[PDB]
């Protein structure tokens, strides 16, 4: 019966989406003309794209007509595009009636929200182009992605493109503090700041981690430890230990540090992420940074294929140790 | 049953270690908004014990009343695959990676069915039925996308607990929808305390030195430490301070394999190690574990600067082993290339 | 009133007019002469001679009783579970007077298109009605035919036709049509038909219908594939590590609009017969196969083909 | 329906207004002539892209069997039975072969 | 002048004529003999007038692999014991109403004609006394038009008075079917028994054949007896393979060369050509390269690696069956040979991992050597797959893998041969490195011409069976993890069984044998003895 706070606390109406000025303006002037063109929202995750398109849907439609006359699909379906083509064809052929008691009639078209549209290959995008140019008047599409360049030219030409910029950390901390005051959980400003930092500008992940920490802690204060282990983030002490083992030049203590990291349940992709963030923002030479980052990309690709954490981490740490001891 | 299956805790207050984590898991179910869990960590850390504790705290005691069902599912290529499922009156448990590349298939229909089961069954106890997906880290990308779709579709009617050992293969879309439960391995003192607690219930008094040896030689594996304690109880009635811990049979087989690799570097010895790795693979030992043990004992017998090259070679051929359908080819590729490198290294 | 294609005008009517697969065609010949053919399944690539040999064997076995003793079913027919249960079993129980050693024949062409349920329902029909009826199936992928059906049939593997056999049949067709030709054109036609005699005859007839002269300009205008001379020059430039000229050829092919699969197939076909050292050919085929795996997996672009060309140049520049 | 592109410009980032680079590598652009050889000028010989040869074999194939397998005599038949029994010492040859002889 | 297939020409008319599965044949024959005795006693009771201890269940079920002889054994036993088989195939419409209303009275009523030619066993379709006996053939094949067929055969369980025999090839059918029936398992017969059987049927046709070629054919088609019989009929009646006289005592010619015809290698090779001589000799000609690529492509369509599976024999290296300038030239030969072998194995790993396979492996089950895969059954419906497939990739990837494998093998073989001709100098020096260059092969891979797998699949299946039977006991049946089970529970179980066997062999107390009963483990004693032997 309760709903997650991501769904509960998204803005109900357009112009309640903060830090988006021009996108809200064109969506307002589309609401005034009551005609929604083909939309393409691109920006970082957790920046208000789904919130903005859903707010436009709820304010163009009725509260009871909003969920019936829109269809949110995920474009990364593993059964090709033809299954998604079947859903769009069925939803375009299926028609429902609409009547609002507020005195404004419903628009004749319908809204199809295709999320992660950038994950579709160019053949699938060209296949979808036929559907959207064959159901142009009776169906309008909104493609939600993060990279406009992944969307092919026939799609991006006929869509209206909007870019969503991420909120600053002060605004995210303010919204999280408002959420915590609304939901009655004891948490200082430092924990909220660490939550916003550990989410890396992702307000969706920040709200998810805050709600999960409130559920886990059982009415106590939200410490830094629960936020750290609820985000899967390795503490900086282990990262410094990894770098000290690499700089020492002893492979046995390198194996000990890696096996200690494996025994603590920490992921290897997270360690590769932290190691990359440490390496690319320090005083290493350009050759050292280049070799280390190339090995980091190779190890990340190998881990994505399903390779064992221990062997890939040992190989990457051997490469980093050799590159750091090359100056010795 | 054994002490790994009889003295296993069933309540969340009976978990000896991770008391703060067990308390947080106890207050997790009190809100009533129990989400999908992602319980990950090393092997035998206490993962499945904690899932059974949470399942007992969620429903009644009837989750312990277990049975086994078999389901036949039709693939879209018009073929039928039969899989096994641990089940009770309130929960489900399946290893979906048992269907190969068709895991997505047993991912979809099975949860669809259990959703309909919760649509049919009414008991006014809990709104959802929890299904335990074992080895989610062995699922393919299509399987994990189908899992994302199924969790987003049937969230209201059923809940999911993903038990894995590696979240690296688990896609970031899955990790962004389930609460992460990291269960690190118990320490040496924790394993010794649990071993003494279990051994006291049998009327036996093991010493602290034997418990410390069992904790050290188990590599922070509580299940392996308890089972080695079972083997020591089988071997002798009194627990001497110098009691020999029985080593694993395939582990000493892999040790002998690596000494065979190091001792002679010839095509005949390469074919002998070929036969040894075939006989290891016929025992259903996973090739990742074989590669890890082989690499560990080769790094035992390696030099200082050769350790990094051998480790990078082993990681390379383990990734190729995960890529290829016949893991034996990449195993012998690693063995032959290591033999060539070793023969080159000892020649000067 | 129209010109019949040379695939039908010059279709074999006997079992000695079939080139290639000498052992299996000879075994079918001795079975057609002697009689008592078992239930056979013929598997091979398209254009090999499977339907032709099955029809010629059935003709030689039956003779005048073809119209009543033969039941032929393609993929255009129904061939369902109910069709197997009524029509197949009714023809199998049907009385047909035949000379001793000769049976009624049920030909099931394109057995890959048969559903698994129909093949399961045809299992016992292949067994009980074996004193009056025999089954001759033709298929491309033998793995689409279920194992219980394959257990009741002798499976005969047809392989791709060697280019000498295609050349002999091509000169037989040329000398029976007075078509002017060149050896250049014959090599071009044989290259375009990768062990497919139907494709070779279609290409020859289309070339004569278009221009009337058989040379590589007319042949590769008719077929419109990536020309093997351009691919040969590109591979030669990769051998000399001339990445600029090789990419010039590759970008010319890309701007001509050829698909990456077609380009990589032509590259592999030319490099298979290319004149180079054994080790260099091995590294070339390794990189071609890795790039083709990437093309099949979904990533196909000019960047991938340029990376393949750079890898081929690196194979020459590195010992 | 009319399309539009909305990019919320921030003048303080200084990446919106980007000028062409002044380094000589990105200033001097190499030219590819896009000139290729004509394709009907060289020609293809026999066996260039296939395994074709000028010489074709004759008489080495198309050998019709026409075999007349003579009936095996009794002594040769028991000799071959003893050979198979030596090959498989645990098989019951004497209780199967007369029954298959009756079956023929 | 013959119109009969060799399966039904050489059909076993007696239960002693079948090959293998003697325990299952004896069980079925005893069950049918008990049913015949019950029928004759019923007739005697009728003549006179005018059951936990017996435990004679009304229905047997027979399961096994395809072509092993379930139907043949049923027909032979029913012919020997005078039964009359009423057969229900999947080849006729068998829905519940029709099968009940048209074959219940065969069980429930007497035979109107009990003497004569009624020993002939008919079928069922709807577009000395002989006892009736129903045979449901291929019960796993269920269609939608066979509506209520399972309920109908359940009614046949309940209300029969004459025996019912079920034939199936689905290994998991006996799990989902609810009812009481005697279960009979047909195992795959041994290689040598079926090989001698085929040699017998060939010697009846006045042909001499060797055991090794028949063993290769039988291990190629996995001991499918009917498939080997039919291919033998095709190959013998078409004139045999190759004229080669083999004088052996242990006189007509021998006819070795059937396995190469079965795989279709004779459509590529000349009759004078031999596959082993073709692979052993150095290839230079373009036509020879075409033949090698075609051969390897024909083997890659089956997803079988021909060269690596037979690596020892095809290599130019010595092969044995299992029972200082001189120093620099002794070491350099072995080092170069190991370098070339490592290069070839790296090439094969490259082809396995980074090159596409034409058949997508681990499609319905997981990878090989796993007891968790389950059972994969073929389709039971009349609907097509209707999924996107790429035919060009399957056409081109086989040739790509074949060409790359052929080039890798030729490079490796040339490198090892150009290492090997200099072994004469080492032999003249008095030092023999050939004991290090040799290859030790098993007898299982030496009694066949060529192998499709380099591992012991029988040992693998035995290990799979013992792993299944360990973790099917009711105490271990609820273990959540599976590979962790066989990596942690199973070695400790093997050590416990070894210690228990050592205690038993030391003449200790017999209560230590009840240790598994003391903890109430339900592992069968044969499995306890199997775990207590060793870890090979
Ligand atoms: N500018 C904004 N104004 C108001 N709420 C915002 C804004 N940006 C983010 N949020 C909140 O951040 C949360 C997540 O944003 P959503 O729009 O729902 O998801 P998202 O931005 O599409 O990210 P995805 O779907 O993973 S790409 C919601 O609770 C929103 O209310
Ligand atoms: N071996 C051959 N010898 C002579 N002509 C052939 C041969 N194979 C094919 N042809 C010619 O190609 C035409 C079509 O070939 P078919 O045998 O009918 O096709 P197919 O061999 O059955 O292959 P598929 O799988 O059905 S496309 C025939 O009518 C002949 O003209
Ligand atoms: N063990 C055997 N001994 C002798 N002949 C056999 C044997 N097994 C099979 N055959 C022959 O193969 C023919 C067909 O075998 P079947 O018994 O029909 O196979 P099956 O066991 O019924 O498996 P199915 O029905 O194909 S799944 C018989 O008529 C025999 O000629
Ligand atoms: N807190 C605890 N107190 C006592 N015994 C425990 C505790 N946690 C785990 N165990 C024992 O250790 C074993 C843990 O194995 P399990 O958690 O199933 O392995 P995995 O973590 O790989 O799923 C169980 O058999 C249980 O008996
Ligand atoms: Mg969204
Ligand atoms: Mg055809
Ligand atoms: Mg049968």
């Amino acid at each position: 019966k309760p709903v997650p706070w991501v769904e509960k606390y998204r803005p109900k109406c357009v112009d309640e989406v903060a830090f988006q000025e021009e996108v809200v303006a064109v969506l307002k002037k589309s609401l005034e003309g009551a005609d929604l063109p083909n939309l393409l929202f691109y920006g970082p995750p957790g920046t208000g794209k789904t919130s903005t398109i859903l707010a436009a849907a709820r304010e163009l439609f009725g509260p009871e007509l909003f969920r019936l006359r829109v269809l949110e699909l995920n474009a990364s379906d593993e059964r090709g595009i033809q299954v998604v083509r079947e859903k769009v064809k069925n939803f375009a052929q299926l028609t429902v009636s609409g009547s609002r008691s507020d005195g404004k009639p419903c628009p004749p078209f319908k809204i199809v929200i295709l999320d992660e549209a950038d994950s579709m290959t160019s053949a699938a995008q060209a296949a979808l182009r036929r559907t959207m140019e064959k159901e142009s008047k009776t169906t309008r599409f909104c493609l939600i992605c993060n990279y406009v360049s992944r969307i092919i030219e026939p799609l991006t030409s006929r869509c209206s493109k909007f870019r969503f910029k991420p909120l600053s950390d002060k605004i995210q901390q303010q919204r999280l503090l408002d959420i915590a005051k609304k939901e009655n959980v004891k948490i200082s400003d430092e924990g909220i700041a660490y939550l916003v930092k550990v989410s890396e500008g992702d307000l969706r992940k920040a709200i998810t981690f805050l709600q999960s920490a409130t559920r886990l802690t059982g009415g106590k204060e939200i410490t830094e430890k629960v936020i750290t282990d609820i985000a899967g983030v390795i503490p900086a002490e282990k990262i410094d230990g990894v770098f000290a083992a690499c700089q020492s030049g002893s492979f046995d203590k390198l194996e000990a540090v890696v096996k200690d990291l494996i025994d603590e349940g920490h992921a290897a992709t997270q360690l590769v992420n932290q190691l990359h963030d440490v390496v690319v923002e320090n005083n290493l030479s350009d050759k050292q940074k280049s070799i280390i980052t190339e090995k980091l990309a190779e190890v990340d690709k190998c881990l994505a294929d399903g390779a064992d954490e221990h062997l890939q981490l040992i190989s990457l740490c051997a490469t980093v140790m050799q590159q750091l001891s090359q100056n010795c | 049953s054994l002490w790994v299956d009889k003295y296993r805790p069933c309540s969340l207050g009976r978990l000896d270690y991770h008391k703060e984590q067990a308390a947080q898991l106890r207050n997790l179910v009190q809100c009533g908004d129990f989400p999908h869990l992602l319980v990950y960590g090393p092997s035998g850390a206490g993962k499945k014990t904690r899932i059974m504790c949470i399942l007992r705290e969620l429903y009644g005691v009837g989750v312990e009343k277990l049975r086994i069902e078999h389901q036949t599912i039709t693939t879209p290529s018009k073929k039928k695959i039969e899989i096994s499922t641990i089940a009770s009156n309130y929960h489900l448990e399946v290893n979906p990676s048992d269907a190969g590349n068709s895991d997505r298939v047993v991912i979809q229909e099975m949860l669809k069915t259990v959703a309909q089961s919760q649509q049919l069954e009414t008991n006014s106890q809990r709104d959802f039925k929890v299904v335990l997906l074992t080895e989610v880290d062995k699922l393919t990308k299509d399987a994990q996308h189908a899992l994302r779709r199924t969790m987003e579709k049937y969230m209201s009617t059923c809940r999911l607990i993903l038990c894995c050992n590696s979240t690296s293969k688990v896609i970031p879309p899955i990790r962004s929808r389930c609460l992460a439960v990291r269960v690190p391995a118990p320490s040496i003192e924790d394993i010794c305390h649990v071993l003494s607690t279990v051994c006291k219930k049998e009327g036996l008094n093991l010493p602290s030195q034997l418990a410390h040896r069992l904790a050290e030689k188990s590599c922070r594996n509580l299940r392996k430490a308890l089972l080695m304690c079972e083997a020591c109880r089988v071997q002798q009635y009194p627990f001497t301070a110098d009691q020999e811990i029985p080593e694993t049979d395939w582990e000493v087989y892999l040790r002998e394999t690596a000494n065979a690799i190091v001792s002679q570097q010839t095509p005949q010895r390469l074919l002998e190690v070929r036969g040894r790795l075939y006989e290891l693979l016929t025992h259903c030992i996973p090739p990742e574990i074989i590669m890890k043990g082989l690499l560990s004992e080769l790094l035992h017998n390696c030099d200082g600067q050769l350790k990094g090259e051998v480790a990078q070679m082993a990681a390379y051929y383990e990734h190729r082993l995960q890529l290829g359908s016949k893991a034996i080819y990449h195993l012998e590729a690693f063995v032959a290339k290591f033999m060539a490198l070793y023969k080159k290294f000892m020649e000067d | 009133h129209y010109e019949l294609p040379w695939v039908e005008k010059y279709r074999p009517v006997k079992l000695n007019e079939i080139v290639g697969n000498e052992d299996t065609v000879s075994r079918l010949e001795v079975f057609a002469r002697e009689g008592n053919v078992p239930n056979i399944i013929i598997a091979g690539p398209p254009g090999t001679g499977k339907t032709t040999s099955i029809l010629c064997l059935a003709r030689a076995l039956l003779g005048p009783a073809l119209k009543d003793a033969m039941l032929e079913l393609n993929a255009s027919n129904d061939r369902g579970i109910d069709v197997v249960r009524n029509k197949i079993k009714m023809f199998a129980q049907q009385k047909v007077t035949l000379p001793k050693g000769r049976h009624k024949i049920i030909i099931l062409d394109e057995a890959d298109s048969m559903t698994d349920g129909a093949q399961q329902a045809l299992r016992r029909t292949m067994e009980i009605y074996s004193k009056t009826t025999r089954f001759a199936l033709a298929c491309n992928a033998s793995d689409k035919i279920i194992e219980p059906i394959q257990s009741r049939c002798a499976v005969l593997r047809y392989t791709k036709l060697t280019d000498a056999q295609i050349l002999t049949r091509l000169m037989n067709v040329i000398e029976k049509e007075r078509v002017p030709y060149t050896d250049d054109g014959l090599e071009a036609i044989i290259f375009t038909a990768q062990g497919d005699m139907r494709q070779a005859l279609n290409n020859l007839q289309s070339t004569f219908s278009g221009f009337g002269f058989i040379n590589s300009e007319n042949v590769f205008k008719v077929c419109d594939e990536p020309h093997p001379l351009l691919v040969k020059e590109m591979i030669q430039h990769c051998v000399n590590a001339n990445i600029d000229e090789a990419y010039k050829i590759l970008a010319h092919l890309w701007h001509l609009g050829y698909s990456p699969e077609d380009i990589i197939g032509n590259i592999f076909r030319v490099c298979k017969t290319f004149q180079m050292a054994e080790y260099l050919k091995l590294e070339f085929i390794k990189e071609i196969g890795y790039t083709h795996m990437k093309i099949a997996e979904g990533v196909n672009s000019l960047l991938q083909m340029a990376g393949l060309l750079a890898r081929l140049c690196q194979k020459t520049m590195a010992p | 329906q009319r399309v539009v592109h909305v990019q919320q410009k921030d003048d303080g980032c200084c990446l919106w207004h980007l000028k062409p680079p002044s380094c000589p590598l990105l200033t001097k652009f190499k030219e590819l002539n896009t000139k290729v050889i004509d394709l009907s000028k060289c020609g293809i010989a026999l066996g260039e892209f296939s395994t074709l040869n000028s010489k074709l074999k004759s008489g080495n194939s198309a050998a019709v069997f026409m075999r007349t397998r003579k009936e095996f005599t009794e002594e040769v038949r028991n000799l071959l039975l003893e050979e198979i029994r030596w090959s498989n010492p645990e098989f019951s040859l004497k209780k199967y072969f007369p029954l298959l002889l009756k079956k023929q | 002048t013959e119109d009969m297939l060799w399966t039904e020409k050489y059909q076993p008319q007696t239960a002693s004529e079948l090959i293998g599965n003697e325990l299952a044949i004896k069980k079925l024959h005893s069950w049918l003999k008990d049913w015949k005795r019950r029928a004759e006693l019923e007739e005697r009771q009728n003549l006179k007038g005018k059951e936990e201890e017996s435990r004679l269940c009304n229905t047997v079920l027979i399961t096994g692999p395809t072509g092993v002889g379930k139907t043949a054994a049923v027909y032979a036993c029913a012919q020997e014991l005078g039964f009359k088989i009423f057969e229900v195939n999947a080849s006729s419409q068998r829905s519940g109403r029709q099968i009940l209303s048209q074959l219940k009275e065969a069980t429930q009523s007497h035979q109107v004609d009990k003497q004569g030619v009624n020993s002939q066993k008919p079928c069922f379709f709807n577009s000395k006394n002989a006892t009736s006996l129903i045979l449901f053939e291929e019960v796993d094949v269920i269609f939608d038009e066979d509506a209520g067929f399972l309920n109908a055969i359940k009614t046949f369980m309940a209300t029969t008075k004459r025996p019912v025999i079920l034939t199936t090839s689905d290994p998991t059918f006996s799990l989902m079917f609810d009812g009481c029936f005697e279960e009979i398992k047909f195992s795959t017969p041994s290689l040598l028994n079926v090989a001698s059987y085929l040699q017998m049927i060939c010697l009846t046709e006045n042909f001499r054949t060797d055991v090794k070629d028949f063993v290769t054919l039988l291990t190629a088609n996995t001991c499918d007896i009917r498939k080997s019989i039919l291919y033998l009929q095709f190959w013998i009646r078409s004139g045999g393979g190759v004229l080669e006289e083999r004088p052996l005592t242990l006189l007509p010619k021998c006819d070795s060369g059937c396995a190469e015809t079965l795989f279709g290698l004779k459509n590529i090779f000349s009759p004078s050509e031999d596959l082993f001589s073709f692979l052993k000799h150095k290839i230079t000609m373009k036509e020879e390269w075409h033949k090698f690529i075609q051969l390897l492509t024909e083997f890659q369509m089956r997803n079988v690696d021909f060269l690596y599976s037979n690596l020892e024999f095809i290599l130019p290296l010595p092969v044995d069956t299992i029972p200082t300038t001189a120093g620099k030239k002794c070491s350099a030969l072995v080092s170069h040979c190991l370098n070339s072998l490592s290069e070839f194995m790296d090439n094969m790993s490259f082809l396995d991992a980074l090159l596409t396979d034409v058949r997508e492996q681990n499609k319905y089950g997981r990878n090989d050597f796993s007891w968790t895969n389950g059972k994969v059954t073929s389709g039971l419906c009349d609907e097509f797959s209707l999924e996107s497939n790429d035919g060009w990739t399957s056409q081109s990837s086989g040739e790509l893998k074949a060409a790359a494998e052929a080039l890798s093998f030729t490079k490796c073989s040339s490198a090892i041969s150009k290492a090997l001709e200099t072994l004469n100098s080492c032999k003249k020096l008095g030092r023999d490195p050939t004991n290090d260059l040799t290859f030790y092969v098993s007898q299982k891979r030496n009694n066949v011409y060529f192998s499709q797998s380099a591992a012991n699949l029988d040992n693998a299946w035995k290990r799979i069976s013992v792993i299944k039977s360990v973790f099917s006991s009711r105490s271990l049946l609820y273990v959540g993890n599976r590979q962790a089970s066989i990596i942690e529970y199973l070695p400790t179980l093997r050590n416990i069984c070894k210690t228990e066997k050592l205690k038993e062999q030391g003449k200790s107390k017999r209560r230590f044998l009840h240790y598994f009963e003391g903890i109430h483990l339900d592992i069968p004693k044969e499995t306890v003895n199997t775990l207590a032997a060793d870890f090979p």
